[PDB]
């Protein structure tokens, strides 16, 4: 899986978090997590336990250091949590994180 | 009320803290006294007051 | 006053970050309680029967 | 500001991210950020620049280590970004983070 879809949030500071920032956050974090969950659901429902997929997971070095980029940094940091969730949840058998 | 909160407020407070006047005591000795006795490094804010309005107060009238 | 200099991060965690595998430890201790409880209860219930 | 409102997401794993997890995430992260932005807007609009408010910001040591807690860890980690945003954005004059 290469989930590299992204929207540009350039020009949005803390006072400019708008409906487009919500949409960008949804695309880059929330629905990405759901896309993975949906894949897991299929693989589990059919028992393909010896074919965990590699997820190339698009992280960013920008932790707010560029600035004025909306919720982009928060989305990218939020993805980093999957590293821990791979060990703490029951879907490692269906997915592996890179 | 002037609020000394934040870096700017700390600077404003320091300006007030730095305000002094010298009095000659009855023995001829010069005593420095701060104008804003109430304000210090621990004071967070202060309030000017005038019942005829602050335009009638010499420090703002001038 | 410090927060006006720089953001402050206060760790009020009590050291929980130094425990490896907190969930497994918690699950084990929750078991430990239950076993001991059950044994005495089973003995009690059997003594009643 | 003490924004300590929270909803319990206990029992939600990666396959159980539901409308309640979205609501919990919105309450603990998205609308918290908006609440701060709204305060900034007032203070800026009236020029109270020597009264930045302290935000006691409720972070958690749980970065997914308890498990089965929905989007709670992600919300709490997402708040940590404010530390950097205080330096990188123009609202330090109105707020300070703790």
């Amino acid at each position: 899986i290469v989930p590299f879809a992204a929207i540009s949030e350039q020009g949005r500071q803390i006072d400019g978090i708008d409906s487009k920032s919500e949409l960008a956050h949804r695309i880059m974090l929330t629905n990405l997590i759901r896309l993975l969950g949906a894949v897991k659901t299929q693989k589990a429902s059919r028992g393909y336990e010896t074919r965990p997929a590699q997820v190339i997971l698009p992280l960013s070095p920008n932790h707010g250091t560029f600035g004025s980029d909306g919720l982009y940094s928060e989305s990218k940091l939020g993805l980093e949590t999957l590293f821990n969730r791979w060990e703490s949840e029951n879907w490692s058998n269906y997915l592996t994180i890179c | 009320t002037i609020h000394f909160g934040g870096p700017l407020g700390k600077k404003i407070r320091a300006n007030y803290m730095a305000m002094t006047f010298e009095t000659v005591a009855a023995d001829g000795s010069i005593k420095s006294e701060r104008i804003f006795k109430d304000i210090d490094e621990n004071t967070t804010s202060y309030t000017f007051r005038s019942p005829n309005g602050l335009l009638s107060a010499t420090q703002f009238t001038q | 006053d410090l927060c006006q200099n720089e953001p402050v991060c206060a760790d009020l965690n009590g050291g929980l970050q130094f425990i490896p595998n907190l969930n497994e430890l918690m699950t084990r201790e929750r078991k430990n309680l239950t076993e001991t409880s059950e044994i005495r209860q089973a003995v009690t219930k059997e003594t009643a029967a």
